[PDB]
């Protein structure tokens, strides 16, 4: 995301291809927001 | 920075060829050779008309 | 870490020094981890 900027939808550009954009916020979240789900099972599951 | 040893080695190799190529081609300094050739020869034909 | 950009390991630059890069997303998150761990302590309190 730090290398790319967006402008509008993706149908007007001629020759645009399909690929994902690696959002760097997600590894900082999926290693920590998913860690909350394990802490949710600390009291709910037993 | 990730290539400074290569860049510093390549620059000194390129600057070493300037010392050789200037004393190889004879007409490299032809730009300065004809500014003194034209002035001396026009001086020569000035006194040749006496 | 938005003022700087990274490239490779730090075993190739001649004259590189040691310092700490202040990530700005962490202390907003880590103070929220303190509230979440307090909430998880509140989750496991009864
Ligand atoms: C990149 O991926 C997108 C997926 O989001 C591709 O869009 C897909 O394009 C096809 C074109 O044939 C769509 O099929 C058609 O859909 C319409 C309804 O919108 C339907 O009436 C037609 O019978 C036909 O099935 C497909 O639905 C659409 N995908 C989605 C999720 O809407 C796009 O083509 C890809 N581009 C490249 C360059 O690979
Ligand atoms: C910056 O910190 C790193 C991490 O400790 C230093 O790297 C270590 O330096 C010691 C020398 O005291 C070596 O014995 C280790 O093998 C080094 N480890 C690695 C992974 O390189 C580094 O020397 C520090 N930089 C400076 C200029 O002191
Ligand atoms: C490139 O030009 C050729 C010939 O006109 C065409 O078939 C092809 O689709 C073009 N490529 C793109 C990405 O438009
Ligand atoms: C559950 O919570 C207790 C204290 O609230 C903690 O000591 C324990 O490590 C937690 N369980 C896990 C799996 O982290």
């Amino acid at each position: 995301t730090d290398n790319t900027f967006v402008s509008g939808n993706c149908d007007v550009v001629i020759g645009i291809v399909n690929n994902t954009v690696y959002d760097p916020l997600q590894p900082e979240l999926d290693s920590f927001k998913e860690e909350l789900d394990k802490y949710f099972k600390n009291h709910t599951s037993p | 920075y990730e290539n400074q040893k290569l860049i510093a080695n390549q620059f000194n190799s390129a600057i070493g060829k300037i010392q050789d190529s200037l004393s190889s081609t004879p007409s490299a300094l032809g730009k300065l050779q004809d500014v003194v050739n034209h002035n001396a020869q026009a001086l020569n034909t000035l006194v040749k008309q006496l």
